[PDB]
């Protein structure tokens, strides 16, 4: 419960404007409509984003720590497996995904 | 200037 807490303030951070200019594109769902990227579904089964965990966590959805950093990873593994690995995506993903292990590893136990 | 405007020039 104590480290549930961690996992809303370790998004609050990614959510947070010192973040924005590389965490920007996983803060809602990959709406694969508006986008027109329409293989989007067919290469990505599970998608996530930091919205949907956000809802997660006000649901208490997550049982412990370790399955909310599955969802934020999962969350980059998309982003990794849909585009090419020298897309901007794919480096903003690293920066954002970077803050987060750091953070998310400096819990306190 | 939304979200997804800037999604979609990011993308593509
Ligand atoms: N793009």
């Amino acid at each position: 419960s104590e480290q549930l807490k961690c996992c809303s303030g370790i998004l609050k951070e990614m959510f947070a404007k010192k973040h924005a200019a590389y965490a920007w594109p996983f803060y809602k769902p990959v709406d694969v409509e508006a986008l027109g990227l329409h293989d989007y579904c067919d290469i990505i089964k599970h998608p996530m984003d930091m919205s949907t965990i956000k809802s997660k966590l006000e649901a208490r959805e997550y049982r412990d720590a370790q399955e909310f950093g599955a969802d934020v990873r999962l969350m980059f593994s998309n982003c990794y497996k849909y585009n090419p690995p020298d897309h901007e995506v794919v480096a903003m993903a690293r920066k954002l995904q970077d803050v987060f292990e750091m953070r998310f590893a400096k819990m306190p136990d | 200037w939304s979200w997804l405007c800037k999604k979609y020039n990011l993308i593509h």
